[PDB]
């Protein structure tokens, strides 16, 4: 939904100091500066009417950005990084077990019999959830992309095979 | 022995047929093969006739 | 990289707590919830989460690190961003 | 370098331009140009395989230089005394090379003070 | 030559008479026994061609395309094995039929020893294909493709037709050899350059030529599968064969007018390998980049030169090829996902494996990578143009600009990249696709070693 | 895994630096360091600059051969 | 990257070159452009490698302003020269990148300067391989540079050649002796900046023996092979002092203005941006329009 | 004569060998990145025996052991320029090759295509040195495209990588621009 | 805001601000992160100009205009000050290379059969 | 001051910068639930078909062939000749092509005013 | 030597005598002797063991030759019978003279390389020899064309021989 000051303060002071400890590299600089802009960030945490407050923060956000590092750290594993969507090369979905060889299918027997009864409470429970889903949905479909939960008895939070099934952050 | 049939199939059989080839083959069609005569140095023998190359004058006798 | 386990990585986050000096070492609890259970509030909570993040590799997505605040829910994350059973 | 800033900088006409020079005759002011001579001849260097650009008239040390690294394999570490006897030539005719940018110089400078003498006076 | 010409006469009884289920075994078993029958048509002299009888012969141009014919046809074949089984058995004959009549057509066409012999097989193919494109097309459109198709290739093919009797009654004989030993000097006057005109802007249109090229687009991808890939490979090349038999009069005329038509290839080579990078349809590509090569051997005609013709033989029969796996492997994606877009399907090797390592060298073919024959004689039509103008290689070089720039591009967007967690649809690859795969792609690097014979009667 | 890691580490603290990986790494620096000195002074004219160069303004014309401003 | 692009494939465009050379340096004028093309590169890439906030792209430019050499020899008639320079340049570039890709891997995947240090202490034999790696690229006699950097530095200064083909090479060089120690200080000095979890390591035999059967190319190189192979080079034998030990004296000031830089990173002091610092980081704004501008136009008009 | 040649045409030939096991598939997958060790480090050691003729000798020679076609007065045959630039490259070149795809193998050892990947390292020697040994221009050309195409596969280890698939098209861009000079 | 509607052929199709694939939320959890794409929604006509893989329309630290002076600045530079060394050029104050044999053109490719001028020097 | 950031068509200017998304208005703050809820429901028509055990087959987009039709079929029925798209033709069609008839007719010629009275090097030209 | 050096002349073969002054073992002399024993040996009695065999039957092949027909010049104006001889002994007289540029050219090649740097004068009379081959080959053919035939050969050839027969009574004077 829409950022409200909170929401994004917090996004500023994530990159702020992402700059700060790439510009300063070694620990203490930056340890120092971190925690004095942390008693920056609290010089002002007072502000009258929400004219200045938002007028401070556009502030912020500029000063932010010429004093965003130009070349900052991004660690691989995440969005940016050497290791972004490196494994995804590797990443294969769950319904090629179904097509297995029968004879390679013997040979991988309690993995197959695994996901026979994995399929099967996808299947026995999938109706369930749906239909639980739809009744409690309210009108015009959903408001937000949020999921009901397997709130009632004997029953499996909707839309979960995907989620459940998906393939490890390390398929290697 | 790891390395001896590693030799022998992968090394010596190799080369074995590589040089029934060029010399057996492709020297046997002319100019397939071509070789730089070598830096023929005067106090050398031609090995047929044993003409040493003209014997080097004297210096200007430059000496550090 | 090892088989990493859970136990392992949460030990690892209530040590960042208990080193943490705001943070009392009789104050660490696995649900340690910094604005009302313990009072450090979310600009006092999102540095902690770069702080963690410094020491674990990993960046948590920021629609959750701001959210992700009592350290077994977070935990929980680590737990599904390595997405290991232990 | 001293002659590229008094070429440019101060007067390229009191300083051999690279291209330019010789600009005079060799027995100007220098009689008894008794042409020098190298050693082993046109044919030596051709049947030395020598190098185009190398067959200067230093080629005497040159090819008995390699006549020793013939036979000094398996030892490369061979033949040093006869390498930088051919580097004395190469000294030799470097500084005579030398000595030929100079004397155009010294040249150039003569000749500004000769026109300046000989057709100022007037 | 009617060691091929009956056997492929007689396949119609054959396939027609055949029982219920072997058919295709049938078609199959038996039109790889008559391509290694063609196969016997690579023995050439060195310039007097292979005359077999008063209005048949051969040479060393049209023997590589016959082999390039008669082996296609056992192709389409095994391509078509999917796409049309659900059909009933009699179709199912018909559909044979008119793939085999292709075939024949063609063969004839390509060995006719008289220029009128010639032009009534070498139109005589779109007959087929008419039904075939129309019939057995899948999309809507399919039905102006065809008329899209026959219109273009007629509206050039009736002024030859006029063009083709005048000089009968002119000279006495359209017949090859007559008229290349009797060649005369087309001279400069308004009625010869329109005569120039009518005998060559009938195979410039089936080129084709920038802006007369919209049937391709338009035909190749709502052809039907088997279709699709005659059309590119070889019906593209009738033109092509034609062109170097009837230069042999247009002189001198040629060299003063075909300058247009050296501009339109050039820009457009240049102009339909941009737009084939800027298209979201698969299919268009191969079509698109199949014009781009062949603008390229209307260049190599033009000039005329030794090297020129050396190139367009190699390039027809490389391009033929390659435009063949790319059709074959587009098709794999198509009824897999029953669609023609690049982008709902991507990253197929984290799936298909195999099917991207067909994919990268069928890709690498149609980038000319030595020692394969698409670089050789596509090197030999910039060594010619060169000649012509050394100017030339930077419009040309332009092409080996934008060509690797799309022809490795669907690879990374169809076989190359991650997969779309949707579509479950994708399975594995039956033996057939990969099998006709290879042989597909297994004979450009076999002859590569062993140029001479496609290289072209300029030998 | 489970039957391995040699170098089984912990944590923050020095990774249990062998005293092999040690002794190597000084084994080729003196190799290396002995190397190049060696040659320091057994061959230093090599990078000394074996020959010197002689400063032009040290000739005289009669050497040079041009005539002072006299003729 | 370590065994295509670092000297190993990329000498085959300048290769090619010297292959040519019997009629390379025919004309004049064609060499000249080569001089011009070759110097670009040497501040460009060496500038790019000024500033670089990893351990690959330093390297990288290292070899392309190297790259801006060996045909800056041919650019001045020396065939040779420039092709002795591809084999030493191999000899240690491989290592740069091998040292640097161990760091990736007993640091986990990390490859940013600002993410570790100590590494001298946790990392010795790889802090030594850089040590001489960097030492041997920087000019040093009696290694990979005197045969052939201390060689190539002192050829085109004497040898006929414009006065900024001559001032790239002295400069570079100069950066090249500097962006070494600004990742040599990077890498080991310098607290720790890892995580917690200790795991790096180089016990591993196999990594350690590969880096010792390179040792060797890396501090000998040229001498196992110096007075083995003929020489082609036309020698000079005297010449002027100053620009034959410029080689030496550009080293120096490239070592001390980086460690004062470093310094700086290690003075506890907001340091602020600047142009320069950004301009070598994204290779001057280079790739930022070519590789957005030009593309985006053309293929829009595809459309 | 006798030695020389055949001896550096063997290296050709001998690290080729692990290429069509690796398509045979004779290899048992973790055999096969050191049994290519194996195979390059005696090319290696091979190349030194050629290597060794130069230094003692010096004597070059060209070796054209077949022959495409004749285009008329150009007949195109393989032909070999083996000189000191051929000869000497070799060693320095592949035992580089040897030493880095050790470390490799260290480095690259959780992806489980390490045959997939070792054979991309072996072919793409296979390419390199025939450029250096090439005399004819089109069999330079042939090796130019062939390291060209193979980087753009060999940085595109990771078809999870989009970057990677981005670079590789500015590194068959820039390289395609060069060679249209070639 | 639908395409303008002056002979272009896109009618229907709205109006797509430059937004390219690799510009949108990497975070966000994407249907077809291939290139950030989700189900159902609508998609840009020139979608396939800005993809991750092909040109990018993403925020810069520094402005483009920027860029555009430093690029320009910068490289007019050398081929400027490059043009004047090609006057100006670097040696050493040293003679030319007086060579033997009327300066190698008996075997410096040179014809000798038509009369080869001994050019011939001595040490001065 | 400082140096200011300026957008551009690819170097478009940050949200960060822009003061416009920051100003916090209703319209804005009532907009949002709109695209909440018709992104969750195409979340919740991709998931259900997507996770049903029984889709064994392609779940299409109604956005991807709305864009395929697009950017082919829908260009010439809804095609327009302008003046514009006349000139735009004209210098990306017969305008080019006219720039090679130039270049590529002039060398040509000037090549034939070589050989005619011999000026033309042809000493190892015999592979005409 | 199954050709002849009057088509195929190569400079004639001169090695040098070492006289290895040093004191350490020679390894390359070393490489030989362990080659020729290890490698030739097994090799040359496995060639030698062709030899024979290939010489218990040796079938013969001749030269296959063709009559000279009369030319172009006198085969008569749009006659088809006798044009075809013509045309077929201009085409071959087409392949023959591609491949003696290409023997010469060949001999080019092998010049350069076998005489080291000297070629640049030991090739003199080699280069100068090729260049009547290649001039006389273009007028024997140049702007031919891809559908060359012998009247078109005849047309160049004639075009050329009037233009120097005037040329030549103009150079009389
Ligand atoms: C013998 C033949 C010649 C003599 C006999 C014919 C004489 C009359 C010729 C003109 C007839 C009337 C033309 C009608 C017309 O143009 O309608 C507007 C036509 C038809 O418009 P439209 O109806 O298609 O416009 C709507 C378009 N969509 C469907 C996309 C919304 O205008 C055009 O086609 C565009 C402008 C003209 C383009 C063609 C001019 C150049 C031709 C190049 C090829 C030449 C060969
Ligand atoms: C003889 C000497 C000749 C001249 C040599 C000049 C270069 C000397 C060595 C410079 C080393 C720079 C260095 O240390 O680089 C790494 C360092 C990383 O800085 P960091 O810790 O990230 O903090 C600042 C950023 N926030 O970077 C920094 O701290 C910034 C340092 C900037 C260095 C720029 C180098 C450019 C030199 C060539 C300019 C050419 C212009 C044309
Ligand atoms: C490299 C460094 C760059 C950066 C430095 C250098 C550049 C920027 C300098 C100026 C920085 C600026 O003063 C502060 C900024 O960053 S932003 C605005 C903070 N002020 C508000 O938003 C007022 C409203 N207040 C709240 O919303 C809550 O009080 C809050 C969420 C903050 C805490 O809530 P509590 O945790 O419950
Ligand atoms: C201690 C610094 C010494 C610097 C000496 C000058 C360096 C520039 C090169 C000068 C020599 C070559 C050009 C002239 O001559």
């Amino acid at each position: 939904a829409y950022l409200t000051h909170q929401q994004k303060v917090l996004r500023l002071y994530k990159r702020a100091l992402r700059h700060l400890e790439s510009w300063c590299v070694h620990r203490d600089k930056y340890r120092y500066f971190a925690c004095l802009m942390r008693a920056r960030f609290d010089e002002h945490k007072n502000e009258k009417d929400m004219v200045k407050a938002t007028q401070l923060l556009r502030q912020a956000e500029e000063e932010f950005w010429y004093g965003q590092h130009p070349q900052p750290y991004i660690f691989p594993e995440s969005p940016g990084g050497t290791s972004y969507e490196r494994y995804e090369c590797y990443k294969v979905p769950e319904w090629c077990l179904d097509d297995w060889h029968p004879s390679e299918k013997a040979m991988y027997p309690d993995y197959f019999a695994k996901r026979e009864q994995w399929k099967r409470l996808r299947r026995e429970s999938w109706e369930r959830e749906v239909k639980q889903l739809q009744e409690e949905t309210p009108p015009g479909g959903p408001r937000t992309e949020a999921l009901p939960p397997a709130r009632k008895e004997g029953d499996l939070p909707p839309l979960w095979w995907h989620i459940v099934t998906r393939p490890r952050e390390r398929p290697m | 022995y790891r390395h001896s049939i590693f030799a022998v199939t992968h090394v010596l059989i190799p080369v074995w047929i590589i040089h029934y080839y060029l010399k057996y083959h492709v020297t046997a069609k002319p100019y397939t093969v071509v070789e730089r005569k070598p830096r023929i140095f005067p106090g050398d023998t031609i090995l047929e006739t044993g003409e040493v190359i003209p014997l080097m004058k004297e210096f200007p006798d430059q000496h550090h | 990289a090892p088989p990493l386990t859970l136990e392992a990585i949460k030990d690892r986050v209530l040590y960042v707590l208990k080193l943490y000096d705001k943070i009392d070492p009789e104050k660490l609890s696995v649900n340690s919830h910094f604005m009302k259970d313990l009072g450090l509030d979310s600009l006092d909570q999102v540095e902690i989460i770069m702080a963690m993040e410094d020491e674990f590799g990993f960046e948590i997505p920021d629609i959750d690190a701001e959210k992700l605040m009592c350290p077994q829910e977070i935990v929980d994350y680590i737990a599904d961003k390595k997405d290991v059973y232990e | 370098g001293a002659h590229l800033a008094r070429r440019y900088l101060g007067d390229a006409s009191k300083e051999p331009d690279p291209l330019r020079m010789p600009t005079f005759p060799p027995d100007y002011g220098f009689p008894e140009r008794k042409e020098r001579e190298m050693v082993a001849t046109q044919q030596e260097m051709n049947d030395a395989q020598l190098m185009l650009q190398q067959r200067d008239y230093c080629a005497h040390y040159l090819i008995q230089l390699l006549k020793c690294k013939r036979d000094s394999f398996p030892n490369f570490l061979a033949c040093k005394h006869e390498q930088h006897d051919w580097d004395y030539c190469e000294h030799l005719d470097y500084v005579k090379r030398m000595k030929e940018f100079e004397r155009e110089r010294r040249l150039l400078q003569r000749k500004k003070r000769r026109e300046q003498r000989e057709a100022e006076m007037a | 030559m009617l060691k091929i010409i009956i056997p492929t006469t007689m396949l119609l009884p054959m396939t027609w008479m055949s029982k219920h289920n072997m058919i295709w075994i049938n078609a199959t078993v038996h039109s790889l026994l008559i391509s290694l029958i063609s196969l016997s048509l690579l023995n050439q002299l060195g310039e007097n061609s292979l005359n077999f009888s008063l209005t048949f012969f051969s040479d060393s141009l049209s023997a590589p395309l016959l082999v390039l014919t008669t082996w296609l046809l056992p192709l389409m074949l095994m391509a078509s094995q999917s796409h049309l089984s659900k059909e009933t058995t009699t179709r199912k004959k018909l559909y044979i039929t008119m793939l085999i009549l292709l075939q024949l057509f063609l063969i004839m066409t390509f060995t006719a020893t008289e220029l009128i012999l010639f032009y009534i097989l070498f139109e005589a193919t779109l007959v087929p294909t008419l039904i075939i494109i129309t019939r057995w097309g899948n999309q809507t459109e399919r039905l102006n493709a065809g008329l899209y198709f026959l219109f273009y290739t007629l509206a050039g093919s009736l002024p030859l037709l006029v063009a083709l009797v005048y000089i009968q009654n002119t000279t006495g004989s359209l017949n090859f050899l007559i008229i290349h030993y009797w060649s005369h000097p087309l001279s400069n006057s308004w009625s010869n350059i329109f005569m120039w005109l009518a005998c060559i802007m009938a195979f410039m249109v089936k080129m084709p030529l920038y802006g007369l090229h919209l049937w391709l687009p338009k035909a190749h991808v709502e052809a039907p599968i088997a279709g699709s890939m005659v059309l590119a490979a070889v019906l593209l090349k009738l033109g092509g064969y034609g062109m170097m038999r009837i230069t042999t009069i247009l002189n001198p005329l040629t060299n003063y007018m075909a300058y247009p038509f050296l501009m339109l290839s050039m820009w457009g080579m240049i102009m339909t390998s941009s737009i084939c990078l800027r298209q979201t349809d698969l299919k268009s590509l191969i079509a698109y980049s199949s014009v781009s090569h062949m603008a390229l051997v209307i260049v190599a005609i033009m000039i005329q030169t030794p090297w020129s013709f050396m190139g367009a033989t190699a390039l027809m029969i490389a391009h033929g090829l390659t435009s063949s796996m790319l059709f074959c492997l587009a098709n794999t994606n198509y009824e897999r996902v029953h669609s023609r877009t690049m982008i709902l399907a991507r990253g197929l090797q984290t799936l298909l494996p195999l099917m991207a390592t067909w994919w990268l060298m069928a890709s690498l073919t149609n980038l000319a990578l030595p020692p394969s024959i698409n670089l050789i004689g596509e090197l030999f039509i910039i060594t010619a143009s060169f000649s012509w103008s050394n100017i030339t290689i930077i419009l040309m070089g332009m092409n080996m600009m934008i060509t690797a720039l799309y022809s490795l591009y669907m690879l990374i967007t169809t076989q190359r990249g991650k997969y779309t967690h949707h579509i479950n649809n994708i399975k594995a690859s039956f033996t057939r696709e990969n099998a006709l795969m290879a042989l597909h792609i297994l004979p450009l690097l076999l002859l590569t070693l062993n140029p001479k014979m496609i290289l072209g009667p300029l030998y | 895994a489970g039957g391995g890691v040699h170098i089984e580490p912990r944590y923050r603290q020095f990774p249990q630096l062998t005293r092999s990986q040690l002794i190597q790494a000084e084994f080729f620096s003196a190799t290396m360091w002995f190397w190049i000195l060696w040659r320091f002074w057994h061959d230093s004219d090599a990078v000394l600059g074996h020959f010197p160069y002689p400063d032009p303004s040290q000739w005289t014309d009669e050497e040079l051969g041009i005539l002072p401003d006299d003729e | 990257s370590a065994l295509l692009h670092s000297s190993t494939m990329v000498v085959a465009g300048v290769f090619l070159l010297i292959r040519f050379y019997p009629l390379m340096e025919t004309n004049k004028l064609v060499q000249t452009m080569t001089l011009c093309l070759g110097a670009i590169t040497t501040l460009f890439t060496a500038l790019c490698a000024i500033t670089q906030n990893d351990i690959k792209k330093i390297v990288a430019f290292s070899t392309s302003s190297q790259l801006g050499l060996m045909m800056v020899t041919i650019g001045i008639n020396q065939p040779h020269l420039a092709f002795l320079h591809i084999c030493m340049h191999a000899f240690f570039k491989a290592m740069l990148f091998m040292c640097s890709g161990s760091i990736i891997h007993s640091l986990n995947d990390e490859q940013d300067i600002r993410k570790m240090g100590g590494l001298y202490k946790a990392m010795p034999f790889t802090t030594t391989a850089l040590i001489i790696g960097s030492l041997a690229l920087t000019g040093m006699p009696y290694l990979t540079g005197f045969y052939s950097k201390d060689l190539i530095i002192e050829a085109v200064n004497m040898s006929y050649t414009n006065a900024w083909a001559l001032l790239m090479t002295l400069i570079a060089t100069s950066l090249t002796a500097a962006y070494s120690t600004r990742i040599i200080f990077f890498a080991f000095l310098g607290k720790p900046r890892f995580p917690p979890l200790v795991l790096i390591n180089e016990n591993n035999p196999l990594l350690i023996n590969s880096i010792k059967r390179l040792l060797i190319g890396s501090i000998f190189a040229g001498f196992i092979i110096s007075n083995n192979i003929p020489p082609m080079t036309v020698p000079n034998t005297t010449m002027p002092l100053y620009m034959k030990m410029t080689a030496l004296i550009v080293t120096i000031m490239g070592f001390m203005l980086a460690l004062e830089l470093n310094n700086t990173t290690y003075y506890l002091k907001f340091k602020y941006p600047s142009q320069t610092y950004k301009f070598s980081n994204m290779l001057g704004y280079y790739p930022s329009i070519m590789h957005r501008l030009p593309t985006y136009h053309n293929l829009s008009m595809s459309q | 004569m006798n030695p020389f040649a055949s001896l550096t045409l063997t290296t050709l030939i001998i690290l080729t060998i692990p290429i069509m096991m690796s398509n045979s598939n004779i290899y048992k997958t973790n055999l096969y990145p050191n049994y290519v060790k194996t195979t390059v480090s005696y090319a290696f050691t091979l190349s030194l025996v050629p290597l060794l003729m130069f230094m003692h000798t010096g004597q070059e020679m060209i070796i054209s052991n077949w022959h495409w076609m004749t285009l008329q007065t150009v007949e195109l045959s393989l032909s070999f320029k083996m000189d000191y630039f051929s000869v000497m490259f070799i060693p320095v070149a592949l035992f580089v090759t040897w030493s880095i795809m050790e470390f490799s193998m260290w480095y690259m050892h959780s992806d489980p295509f390490i045959n997939r990947f070792f054979k991309y390292l072996v072919l793409f020697l296979i390419t390199m040195m025939i450029l250096v040994t090439a005399n004819n221009l089109f069999q330079l050309f042939i090796g130019w495209e062939g390291v060209g195409i193979m980087s753009f596969l060999l940085i595109g280890w990771w078809h999870g990588r989009t970057d990677a698939n981005t670079a590789a098209l500015q590194a068959i861009l820039y390289n395609r621009i060069g060679d249209i000079g070639f | 805001e639908p395409y303008p509607d002056d002979g272009m052929g896109y009618g229907d199709y709205p109006k797509l601000p430059d937004r390219s694939q690799q510009e949108r939320d990497p975070w966000y959890d994407w249907d077809h992160p291939d290139l950030r794409l989700n189900w159902g929604e609508p998609i840009h006509w020139d979608l396939d100009m800005y993809i991750r893989n092909r040109v990018d329309t993403s925020p810069t630290p520094v402005s483009w205009n920027t860029m555009c002076k430093h690029l320009s600045g910068f490289v007019a530079f050398m081929l400027f000050m490059f043009w004047v060394g090609e006057i100006y050029p670097s040696y050493q104050p040293v003679g030319p290379k007086q060579y033997p044999y009327n300066d190698l053109y008996l075997e410096r490719g040179g014809d000798p059969t038509k009369e080869p001028e001994p050019v011939v020097h001595y040490e001065i | 001051s400082f140096p200011k950031y300026k957008p551009s068509r690819l170097a478009t200017l940050p949200a960060t910068l822009d003061p416009a998304e920051y100003d916090i208005s209703p319209e804005t703050r009532k907009a949002q639930a709109e695209r909440l809820a018709i992104r969750s429901r195409l979340k919740r028509e991709y998931l259900l078909q997507y996770n049903d055990p029984n889709r064994l087959g392609v779940i299409e987009d109604p956005a991807l062939i709305r864009w395929t039709y697009a950017r082919s079929a829908n260009i010439y029925p809804n095609f327009r000749p302008t003046p514009k798209t006349s000139l735009l033709g004209a210098l990306f069609g017969i305008g080019p092509l006219f720039f090679w008839y130039y270049v590529f007719k002039t060398d040509r010629d000037k090549k034939e005013k070589l050989i005619q009275e011999g000026k033309l090097d042809q000493t190892f030209n015999i592979s005409y | 030597d199954s050709w002849d050096k009057d088509v195929y002349p190569e400079p004639p073969r001169r090695t040098p005598a070492p006289a290895p002054q040093t004191s350490l073992p020679n390894p390359v002399t070393y490489l030989t002797k362990i080659f020729d024993l290890l490698v030739d040996r097994p090799v040359t009695l496995a060639r030698e063991f062709i030899e024979q065999q290939h010489a218990k039957n040796r079938y013969y092949y001749y030269h296959r030759e063709f009559r000279r027909v009369p030319d172009i010049t006198e085969c008569e104006e749009k006659d088809i019978l006798c044009m075809f001889e013509a045309e077929m002994q201009w085409r071959r007289d087409y392949k023959v003279d591609q491949e003696i540029v290409n023997i010469i050219q060949e001999r080019l090649k092998a010049c350069q390389q076998r005489e080291g740097e000297s070629y640049r004068q030991n090739c003199a009379k080699e280069l100068e020899q090729f260049t009547q081959v290649s001039k006389a080959f273009q007028d024997r053919y140049s702007d031919l064309g891809a559908h060359y035939s012998a009247r078109k050969c005849l047309a160049k050839q004639k075009q050329r021989m009037l233009a120097e027969r005037k040329a030549a009574k103009e150079a009389a004077a």
